């Protein structure tokens, strides 16, 4: 995605504003931008994170910002690629996992969440201990 | 293993909680 593709994606209008709301001396903080594209819809991971403090630091102008988002599009998103990763973990291929297992994942490797938010995912889709994993990469991506 | 995809997943979970 260049910045024209995201600006028929997300409303420029909201971009400018939800800028406006976190900027300090004309910039944002990564943390503020990531907190923007997320509240846009988008879903960065560190590595959006990384790519654009390689560039420019840890403080963006509102372009550097705007090609921030550009970089968070992930057009290739898509509800397989995450069930196959849980599925990897599904030994007995019961289509489950246990929410303790789920947390495990979540909190282990990659850009880790921590407990809580962990927790807080898992209980919000369900009240129950056994997790249809499928079901929930569904409800995820909606 | 399969860091990529739990990258995105977990990109999903904080784009949702936010």
């Amino acid at each position: 995605a260049d910045i024209q593709q995201l600006e028929e994606k997300v409303d420029e209008s909201d971009v400018r504003i939800y800028f406006n709301e976190k900027s300090s001396g004309g910039k944002i903080s990564i943390d503020n931008a990531s907190y923007n594209a997320r509240k846009l819809g988008l879903a960065p991971s560190s590595i959006d994170e990384k790519k654009i403090k390689e560039l420019y630091g840890d403080n963006l102008t509102y372009e550097q910002y705007l090609e921030y988002l550009s970089i968070c599009v992930h057009d290739k998103d898509n509800v397989e690629e995450l069930i196959k990763m849980f599925a990897h973990f599904d030994n007995n291929c019961t289509g489950y996992l246990t929410k303790s297992q789920m947390k495990n994942i979540l909190t282990t490797w990659g850009d880790a969440l921590t407990d809580q938010e962990a927790i807080d995912a898992l209980n919000a889709f369900s009240s129950e201990d056994n997790i249809d994993y499928k079901l929930f990469c569904e409800d995820i991506l909606q | 293993k399969n860091i990529p995809s739990l990258l995105r997943l977990q990109a999903h979970l904080r784009k949702k909680m936010v």
